[PDB]
């Protein structure tokens, strides 16, 4: 997270950390949507160009954490993965189209003040909140700058959703309908963006209708981090809601 | 910059 | 908070009915340091 700040305790209880057992390493961000399912980005699990194709036993999810490095005994819960599901039409060859994946925990986790699932949007909520100008929130333990460079505590930053035409003109990469972009424009003054290590994390918005937090997107990709004229791209979660349902109602 | 309040749900 | 579950609790697991409400914030009617910025963005 670039140009953000330290999250408060219990501020993002659905925040999940994707972790590599050995050599121990923070791989990505993810989000807790129930006691059994975790949502993240497909490229965090699968990316052949870099020889990446993790399996259930390669990873470990850490839930309810605040500190990046220390073991938060009696606070965080560590769960094994039972199975990983990557979207069939996930395009890792070109633009990372449909960059989403689901991970089923081996044993359901218990909720607490530090562990709580986020809501996934319904058609109505997504239609009214995913508008240019509205701000969402991104969290993660990724790098603090493009070039320890890593934070000691979970970071958070609020970023404005950007008009589709502008997102399209800010890059040569083909942008699809299951993608949206966020971030401040060069002349808006404020800065901020997701960065290496934040991928897979949630882009959440608070509903003004029912006070609940909804996950509108998943940190997907960007060119560099917090560069003027560039924007972070996110997987449009509602757009891929059918695949999520399909996978879950079957396992 | 000219913004509409969300409504419904 | 009015909310209608969408997934089958059988396969989805428990937790959806009470989703998006944080124990240390919404549940106690306490706001975090920057959520006001999000709400204002709906008006500005
Ligand atoms: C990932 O490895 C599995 C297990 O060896 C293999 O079947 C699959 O081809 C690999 N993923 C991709 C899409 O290359």
């Amino acid at each position: 997270i670039v140009e953000g700040s330290d999250a408060e305790i219990g501020m993002s209880p659905w925040q999940v950390m994707l972790f590599r057992k050995s050599p121990q390493e923070l791989l990505c961000g993810a989000s807790l949507i129930s006691d059994r399912w975790v949502l993240t980005a497909a490229h965090c699990l699968l990316y052949p160009p870099w020889d990446k194709n993790f399996t259930e036993n390669d990873l470990l999810v850490r839930i309810g954490k605040h500190s990046r490095t220390r073991y938060e005994r009696n606070i965080e819960k560590i769960s094994m993965l039972e199975k990983i599901y990557i979207h069939p039409r996930y395009n890792w060859r070109e633009n990372l189209d449909r960059n989403i994946a689901l991970m089923k925990l081996k044993k359901p986790v218990a909720f607490s003040d530090y562990i709580h699932p986020v809501c996934l949007p319904d058609r109505e909520t997504a239609a009214s909140l995913l508008q240019a100008g509205y701000k969402g929130r991104v969290t993660g333990w990724g790098n603090l700058k493009e070039t320890k460079g890593q934070p000691s505590v979970l970071q958070v930053v609020n970023l404005p959703i950007v008009e589709r035409p502008v997102c399209k003109d800010s890059t040569r990469i083909r942008i699809t309908d299951n993608m949206f972009c966020a971030g401040y424009k060069p002349d808006e003054g404020k800065r901020g963006d997701a960065c290496e290590g934040d991928s897979g994390g949630p882009f959440v918005m608070k509903s003004p209708f029912n006070n609940r937090w909804y996950q509108m997107g998943i940190v997907s990709w960007g060119e560099g981090c917090d560069r003027d004229g560039k924007y972070g791209f996110y997987t449009h979660v509602f757009r891929l809601k059918k695949w999520i349902q399909k996978v879950i109602d079957q396992f | 910059n000219d913004k509409y309040e969300p409504f419904w749900e | 908070s009015e909310y209608q579950t969408f997934f089958n609790p059988r396969t989805f697991g428990s937790g959806e009915a009470d989703c998006g409400l944080r124990p240390l914030f919404e549940k106690k009617s306490l706001e975090d340091k920057t959520e006001r910025e999000l709400l204002e963005s709906y008006i500005d």
